RNA sequence: GACGGAAGGGCACCACCAGGCGUGGAGCCUGCGGCUUAAUUUGACUCAACACGGGGAAACUCACCAGGUCCAGACAUAGGAAUUGACAGAUUGAUAGCUCUUUCUUGAUUCUAUGGGUGGUGGUGCAUGGCCGUUCUUAGUUGGUGGAGUGAUUUGUCUGGUUAAUUCCGUUAACGAACGAGACCUUAACCUGCUAAAUAGGAUCAGGAACUUCGUGUUCUUGUAUCACUUCUUAGAGGGACUUUGCGUGUCUAACGCAAGGAAGUUUGAGGCAAUAACAGGUCUGUGAUGCCCUUAGAUGUUCUGGGCUGCACGCGCGCUACACUGAUGCAUCCAACGAGUCCUUGGCCGAUAGGUCUAGGUAAUCUUGUGAGUAUGCAUCGUGAUGGGGAUAGAUUAUUGCAAUUAUUAAUCUUCAACGAGGAAUGCCUAGUAGGCGCAAGUCAGCACGUUGCGCCGAUUACGUCCCUGCCCUUUGUA
């Protein structure tokens, strides 16, 4: 009637819980971690970069 | 859903936040009612939009998910509402 | 009480937190002498994201190589159910998956 | 269920979500961090903390309110999650305290040459081998100055920086906007060193 | 300080040398100018803008444009005693009661106005935070006390030798320190040793099939079948290179070169980490990081239907496939590693194909999978013809994802058969499992890779130097 698409798939389906931004959505493992948003927290998580 | 919350499901608010003394609410509109209490999820951000502009509960952000905590005058606010016997919820009590 | 099979399934992302686990829990068997074999240590599964380092386009297009590393391992018995329950519940670590099975 | 990898992203993402939490209610109580002990069927949670009488605040109030909090949330059962407050031996190296002490020097209303000092007297009396605290964005101008202050010696880099440092940052707001305010404390098995004993 | 088309040193394949393979030429994909348009949202413009914003946009995303909704405007003061749901027509793209010609309902949630909030991918990165790039892959940078100077400042931080290095030995109005460098961390190389494995195997001992029947003669296959094992497989504990030894080269001090030995002798190879100063670099469009301004119901909030970002006289930038016979085509042979899944897909039938249909294993070293990958190899036809090299451009048909495929999302089947015969001036990348070529997997993803990030396979040519070009670091020197 109003204030619903069909919202299923696609980058408007989903958004970063973290700062609510579809853009450069990180979803290997389950995460829905957009980028900006995964760097920084991402020691705390458990991931650490070598080489 | 849409449309201001009925005067029961009002007190579907109040008098799960009367027994428990927490309430948290997800930020989105259009998102499902709020696991617990069985209202729709605009009407719990619209009645705690309510109630922290006079005072009573004390808001927290993060994270888009709202965790409210209650006051002393809040206690005082609801029981009045609610009819409550005082001294009927204390927090200190476990 | 009656012949079984048991073996142990452990999981977590530090090697120090398991290597805790796999001395000591072959120890607590050894106080009741079950037939136990050493701890197989299965192959890493590492995780891997890589990411862009900049928040917008400009300069270089630099990257990120993050990891996590996970550590299937398992202590294998012969024993009943009723006596490993002593060894697990007691020298529980901190932050470490584990999950006990027959067979 | 869910696979294993999948699971320690699962659990791990809850440990950030839960950390960032709790860093913004225990602003004012000034908290140090945060750990978890998963058990089966009953999971423990151990918060750490500079001072233990703002977290219980009067018989665990806010112990109760925040094992309530989480178990709305993340979908547990009532009295499966369960928190603890510790207190913290040695509690000036954390850095995440001297920020948060920092913030609220500043935001009272403080000048800014006083406040860095007095923080990062006490990191050194506490027993700290070195520091430093910037403080970046606009002061006494229009155009930003980020000022700086040092004392002992500090490591930038390689696997030592990460364990032999402890490093946090904050926002702080003004009237005129948002300053920065970094931290960075080395602590007390180096490397570098070699301490070579005497015969006799 | 910076600059010099001044001197003396030491350095880099983002620089030449010796070369290798390319781009620039052709068509096509994709980004940026412009030109166009109702709208073709918008940032960034030498290296450090331009397959970049993880930016492969059908709607969503969405900022743009032509229309239509909802208030999801807290609360304070105040009038009034209010606001809502909607059939069948009207009207509208619309089975939006939006608004209506009408008349049933709603029951104090809200309306009415004033103050004030609230929200935004509105503006400002020349108000800022945080993060990243660049200066700068180089070796550089501070203060304590003392010395020199009226002072800015200087010395330490150095003639010289040595080093990947402000790294060392040494020289000394300096002495003793800190960060950077180094160390460190992760990974790749070799251990018939250590410690093990019905979620990796091998060997055994008994059975089955086939050829041989030569005989325990070669090749497949079988089991919580075993007794007992760890060479490959896996990974904890460790060992292993110190330039050890020989001969040169040096105040024989620091250390170089060459040869032998060794799995390995450029710091053993390859990365992560990264100082002090900064630049009016970029990002308010990653954010509940934010000051100020804008506007706030006839909206820049929000959301629904449709279009647009893909629009083409023409310039510029990263890539792909090409021009053939070391080849193309058709048959046969047999070999990888990184992943990844609550979707990945074996097995049997139907179908030229795509694909479908009925069972079926898998929370994964167990199942897909030992992912029978392609350059490669063997045997045939083609014959230098733009030909069967080349596969753009174009008509017609059959399936697949989706709520919807037209400006055609792809995948197939048949046709249609252009330019291009090694690329003008300019100029990029690169020293050994490297270049180049050949595939595969993951990220974004309902569907779509000519893109990026990792992974193996086949595996060369040519240097082991240099300051000529283009930059860099340190001294003495000149400067308006």
């Amino acid at each position: 009637l109003f204030n619903t698409r069909p919202k299923k798939f696609g980058p408007g389906s989903r958004q970063c819980r973290v700062c609510f931004n579809r853009h450069g959505m990180v979803r290997k493992y389950g995460l829905m971690m957009c980028r900006q948003c995964f760097r920084e927290r991402a020691n705390q998580i458990g991931f650490v970069k070598y080489r | 859903k849409f449309s201001l919350i009925p005067k029961a499901n009002r007190k579907a608010i109040y008098e799960y936040l009367f027994k428990e003394g927490v309430i948290v609410v997800q930020k989105n509109g259009k998102i499902e009612r709020h696991p617990e209490v069985p209202v729709p999820n605009l009407h719990v951000m619209m009645t705690l939009r309510s109630l922290q502009t006079k005072k009573f509960v004390e808001e927290k952000f993060n994270w888009q998910h709202n965790y409210y905590f209650l006051t002393n005058e809040g206690i005082e606010f609801l029981r009045t509402y609610l009819h409550l016997p005082p001294t009927v919820f204390p927090s200190t009590l476990t | 009480q009656r012949l079984h099979r048991i073996r142990i399934t452990l999981t977590s992302k530090d090697l120090k937190s398991i290597e805790r686990v796999c001395t000591e829990l072959i120890n607590g068997a050894k106080e009741k002498n079950l037939q136990v074999a050493g701890p197989v240590r299965l192959p890493v599964k590492t995780l891997r994201i890589t990411t862009r380092k900049s928040p917008c386009g400009e300069g270089t297009n630099t990257w990120d190589r993050f990891e996590l590393r996970i550590y299937k391992r398992l202590i294998d018995l012969h024993s009943p159910s009723d006596v490993v329950k002593q060894i697990t519940s007691i020298n529980i670590d901190p932050g470490v998956e584990v999950e006990v099975t027959i067979i | 269920n869910t696979c294993k990898k999948r699971k320690f992203v699962k659990d791990g993402v809850f440990q950030a979500e839960l950390n960032e939490f709790l860093s913004c209610t225990l602003s004012e109580d000034g908290y140090s961090g945060v750990e978890v002990r998963v058990t089966p069927i009953r999971t423990e949670i151990i918060i750490r903390a500079t001072r233990t009488r703002e977290v219980l605040g009067d018989k665990g109030r806010r112990i109760r309110e925040l094992t309530s909090v989480v178990q709305k949330r993340f979908g547990f059962a009532p009295d499966s999650v369960e928190l603890f407050a510790e207190r913290v031996e040695n509690r000036g190296l954390c850095a995440m305290a001297q920020a948060e002490s920092l913030r609220y020097k500043l935001l009272k209303g403080l000048a800014v040459r006083r406040a860095c000092y007095g923080v990062l007297r006490h990191i050194m009396e506490s027993g700290a081998k070195g520091c430093e605290v910037v403080v970046s964005g606009k002061l006494r101008a229009q155009r930003a100055k980020s000022m700086k202050f040092k004392d002992g010696y500090l490591i930038s880099t390689g696997e030592p920086s990460k364990m032999f440092v402890d490093q946090a940052i904050r926002s702080v707001q003004l009237r005129q906007g948002v300053l920065g305010v970094r931290v960075k404390i080395m602590l007390p098995p180096l490397p570098d060193t070699i301490i070579v004993m005497d015969p006799k």
